[PDB]
């Protein structure tokens, strides 16, 4: 299985958005998440326990099936590029000020469960944003035989975000 | 009285200008060449003719103790200059309509023909110097102008250009769309044209393996369809007090190491490691 | 907080009750001691092939797979060799994933000899977390429930970090 | 004569150490209230000027520090200027001497720790402390506005309030210091950079960015000139009022 990620990616982000009742893509994301935007999201997440929730995103993995698209033609070639050094930015910020972001987001109705809340939020405007791309690539085909040299630069954005959350974490944890 | 021994070895000017001569034997010609053609440095191109043309001067960048000193080039575009003033270097779809080429050397119009491409023009140009000594001239000038490209030529190998490292200079000024296309043109860039912009536009951030340094949180130029553009990618213009080539106050105040008032070309990541 | 994090040690103590009977597997006497061998799976390989396999991450988020461990009444000061112990734990877990990313084509030939099937890729991780997880049950076992809602350890945090950051790095590296 | 911040203290006591460690350029009477040595080693910062322009000759000097704090530094080894909250905090009021905590106490407006430590030091010592307190305080009066040109540092006002709840000194430092990425010079609005280079906030000065990382900052080309890589402090919206070439 090489290519059944990418198609149950997005099944399942769909499915959670129907878990959820929210499926706020409107709102694509390049700075830092806000509840000014996602504080219904917030409230709708109060619902259920968020327990099921990651202190990362695997971002080499994660964005991999996005490189299956046929892009022999380059807008791909380089669109996908800028959409990996975004995404490093953005994790890169919201790791940093993740704190800010759960003052912010506790601010709005503090939650018992307020940083699986701003986990949450950042993974799913993380998947709204990646939704809209993959609609924007929706007319390439993907598929396997992969010969990139970009994932490459994937694996290094890879490590970056790896390494900022792994900082979030140490953060996280040796503040008790 | 007269003196000699054989055939000598001496130094090599490495900007493709420098080929330029006038097209008359009984006119003789020199252009304007700085010294420092004369290094065995990436630029293909002399400070005068960079600055002349370009709008662009040379200049290092000393990152470091693991000090590795690169160049990189700086605006010379006025604050209140606008639109076709903006472009920095002009593409191959743009570069006639920015270069007179109508009011320069024909040998200079040939050589920016060659760089961008423009293969029609360039065979129009031979025949026309065929048809009338002038096909030394031809020799000459085509000759160097081709080495030069062929090897820059960053798209091939045998030429000591591609170091195998993955800049993205078409990184997203992250309040786009999704869009770029600088890379796209770069690519259809030719050789020399690509490789004058890795030397000149030194990349915001640095990548190595697992390291990434910061340089500039905010790009100084663009690439478009016109090619590199002098713009600030936000909107309002940097000053930029242009002084030179085309009071009781700072004497109170004394040498402080005076930060340099110019505005060096700051763009994308290069990205660099041990795999 | 941390409260949230006792109840993800609960959770994990139960979900591992759980899973191991709902698709009763238990292979519950291995361990860490070194690289995991099909030998000991094969028929949990077969039952493993019932399902699509790829819903799995490529990465193990030890930080927060490891941090509720460090929740014990080390305030007892009668053993601080349960400290050590858990110190030894830790680093062991680490060298293992370790071994298991480095080693992971290893396994992958290993898992083509035992039910050569295309969700091998996922069926090696899914050996490695599951023979985790078992000596994760053993060791609550082996330990007391003896979880504060809040407990500072600057040391083993710090252990945690920097070990964590060569497993997160290693699997990083597992390219395809 | 010089002029040098903490050059004042005095071996009040018999205790710890004095050498007057004070850079040259105390003697120079620029804009600044303190010398090199003292700014580097109390605010990670290094004197700087910057021309200008020579289209209308003015290519004044203009007065700007130099960020000395890396991209791997957090939080206090981030912060520049500590707020009167958290001054104490990021100085080691243990290593310094009781005279520069006495002026950080009043710079910071302690005037109950100044106190406290006076009676503590008066078991010659008061009257050095006293001497030590006419200069502080001269010092002070001095960079102080209240005796007998819309510096925003927020537009490019919360930053502009931070900035003004620190004392004439704090306020003369972070002015003298911070460089604004916009100059209006009598109605002809000049940007000098696009991005910011620090930022005010409750805790004081920080060397921080807007987004991303911190800006990467260390402690055969040689036929060509060098570009800085250090990065100068950078923030804010400054106007200059209706003056003419005020070379003065
Ligand atoms: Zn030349
Ligand atoms: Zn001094």
């Amino acid at each position: 299985i090489v290519n059944e990620k990418l198609q149950k990616i997005i099944v399942v982000t769909d499915g959670m958005k129907r878990l959820y009742e929210y499926c706020n893509c409107k709102n694509s994301l390049e700075t830092l998440p806000s509840a000014a935007n996602y504080g219904s999201l917030l409230k709708r997440l109060n619902l259920y326990n968020l327990d099921h929730i990651e202190m990362n995103v695997n971002f080499y993995e994660l964005l991999f099936p996005l490189t299956l698209y046929n892009d022999n033609d380059k807008t791909l070639s380089h669109q996908l590029v800028n959409y990996i050094f975004l995404a490093s930015n953005y994790f890169q910020n919201c790791a940093k000020n993740f704190n800010y972001m759960r003052e912010t987001f506790n601010v709005f109705g503090p939650f018992k469960q307020i940083d699986f809340m701003v986990m949450f939020v950042i993974k799913f405007n993380f998947l709204c944003d990646m939704r809209n791309f993959a609609k924007l690539i929706d007319e390439l085909v993907p598929n396997k035989q992969p010969n990139m040299r970009i994932h490459s630069v994937l694996v290094m954005r890879d490590k970056i975000v790896k390494l900022a959350f792994s900082n979030l974490q140490f953060q996280t944890f040796s503040k008790k | 009285v007269p003196v000699g021994m054989a055939p000598r070895q001496m130094r090599v000017n490495r900007c493709i200008f420098a080929s330029i001569v006038s097209f008359d034997a009984c006119i003789t010609y020199k252009s304007p060449c700085s010294p420092d053609a004369y290094h065995d440095d990436g630029w293909f191109i002399c400070n005068n003719h960079l600055i002349k043309r370009f709008k662009m001067s040379k200049m290092v960048l000393p990152i470091f103790d693991n000090q590795f000193k690169m160049t990189i080039a700086r605006h010379l575009v006025g604050n209140k200059e606008r639109g076709i003033k903006r472009i920095l270097i002009p593409s191959a779809t743009n570069y006639q309509d920015v270069f007179n080429l109508n009011s320069m050397m024909q040998a200079e119009q040939l050589i920016f023909h060659l760089i961008y491409n423009n293969e029609n023009a360039v065979n129009t140009i031979c025949d026309n110097l065929k048809y009338t000594n002038t096909q030394r001239v031809i020799h000459s000038v085509y000759a160097t102008t081709k080495s030069i490209l062929d090897t820059t030529n960053p798209n091939t190998f045998c030429s000591r250009v591609s170091r195998d490292e993955l800049r993205f200079f078409d990184v997203t000024n992250a309040r786009a769309l999704r869009g770029g296309a600088g890379d796209q043109l770069f690519n259809n860039y030719s050789g020399f044209l690509q490789n004058l912009i890795r030397r000149a536009v030194a990349p915001e951030y640095l990548q190595i393996d697992t390291e990434e340094l910061r340089f500039r949180n905010c790009a100084t130029c663009i690439i478009d369809e016109t090619g590199l553009v002098a713009s600030v990618p936000d909107g309002p213009e940097l000053y930029n007090p242009i002084r030179s080539s085309d009071r009781e106050l700072d004497r109170t105040l004394s040498g402080y190491e005076e930060y340099p008032t110019y505005v060096p070309l700051f763009l994308g990541y290069q990205i660099i490691n041990s795999e």
